[PDB]
């Protein structure tokens, strides 16, 4: 049964009201997709509202990509979305995590010049 | 604002168990989306984070000194954070505080409740 793929896809597309309706009907927020990726991992990092709704319903912020070991905070930092990064950190997203190539969230942010994010992460440390 | 009230402490002998409760009221919204932790301040020592838990309740961080003796948990529906304290040692003697724990690490805040005194005698 495919409500796990419907929740991940809606999160990936930033479709807040579709995520909300799926969660309300009992779609499990920590169910992985075909690539073993959870909604919080595949979500449109531009949508802090999707992130908060996932977390309100019990999504875990620290789940790692089973290959890359990228966490949600790595992608939020790499794409420069401070709002989503704050929501994730507030919920318990560890900022001291390294991906497969030994990069921290603050590394991804600095390398691309996402200064609002890099400053937030340097201060939170 | 979030109002946190702490209970469960008092006097035990070494080897004993306690269960601390932190109950949230007010912006229980803010509480439900927030990582929470149990902090302790021993006499003559700096306040330290001993246990932290994600919003979701399924992911935890512990100080190595309490890891495996203390379990943090939460009841998302009741707006509660618990610390089950097993195998208590005299060095666990402290005032225990619940607060936010962003990133499962220590908050920087001037907003603390009264805490709950835990005294472990030999």
């Amino acid at each position: 049964e495919p409500s796990a793929d419907w929740l991940a896809t809606a999160a990936a597309r930033g479709r807040v009201e579709e995520v909300r309706a799926l969660l309300e009907a009992g779609a499990l927020p920590n169910a992985p997709n075909s690539y073993g990726r959870r909604p919080i991992q595949v979500m449109m990092m531009g949508s802090a509202r999707v992130a908060e709704l996932l977390l309100l319903h019990g999504a875990e912020p620290n789940c790692a990509d089973p290959a890359t070991l990228t966490r949600p905070v790595h992608d939020a930092a790499r794409e420069g979305f401070l709002d989503t990064l704050v929501v994730l950190h507030r919920a318990g997203a560890r900022l001291d995590v390294r991906d497969a190539w030994g990069r921290l969230p603050v590394d991804l942010a600095e390398e691309l010049g996402h200064r609002d994010v890099a400053r937030y992460l340097r201060a939170a440390a | 604002q979030v109002q946190l009230v702490e209970s469960g402490g008092g006097l035990v002998q070494a080897g004993a168990s306690l269960r601390l409760s932190c109950a949230a009221s007010g912006s229980t919204y803010m509480f439900s989306i927030s990582a929470m932790g149990w902090y302790r301040q021993a006499p003559g020592k700096q306040r330290e984070l001993v246990a932290a838990i994600t919003s979701g309740g399924g992911d935890t961080n512990y100080a190595d000194s309490v890891k495996g003796r203390f379990t943090i948990s939460r009841d998302r529906a009741k707006n509660m954070v618990y610390l089950q304290m097993n195998s208590l040692k005299p060095e666990d003697t402290a005032v225990y505080y619940c607060n936010f724990a962003p990133g499962l690490q220590s908050v920087r805040s001037g907003s603390w409740g009264q805490g709950t005194q835990v005294t472990v005698s030999s």
